[PDB]
């Protein structure tokens, strides 16, 4: 989607795998504010928004 | 005939799968 019409998708009721995204070795930027990205797997929230 | 539901807002969890007895509790979500 365009920047003025940024799309949203909620995700819940599933098992995430952040390490695979971490070790994709293809992204250019990766900044996580307030959380340890390597310790993301050892955390549990209610829902995420992409 | 299904004439009850006439909307689609924000959704959340969705699950699909003599006499009869049932009990329904609701605690801590
Ligand atoms: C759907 O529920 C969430 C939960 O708080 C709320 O933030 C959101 O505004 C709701 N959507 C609409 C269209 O009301």
């Amino acid at each position: 989607a365009s920047v003025y019409a940024w799309n949203r998708k909620r995700i819940s009721n599933c098992v995430a795998d952040y390490s695979v995204l971490y070790n994709s070795a293809s992204f250019s930027t990766f900044k996580c504010y307030g959380v340890s990205p390597t310790k993301l797997n050892d955390l549990c929230f209610t829902n995420v928004y992409a | 005939e299904f004439r009850v539901y006439s909307s689609a807002n924000n959704c959340t969890f969705e699950y699909v799968s003599n006499l009869r007895e049932f009990v329904f509790k609701n605690i801590d979500g």
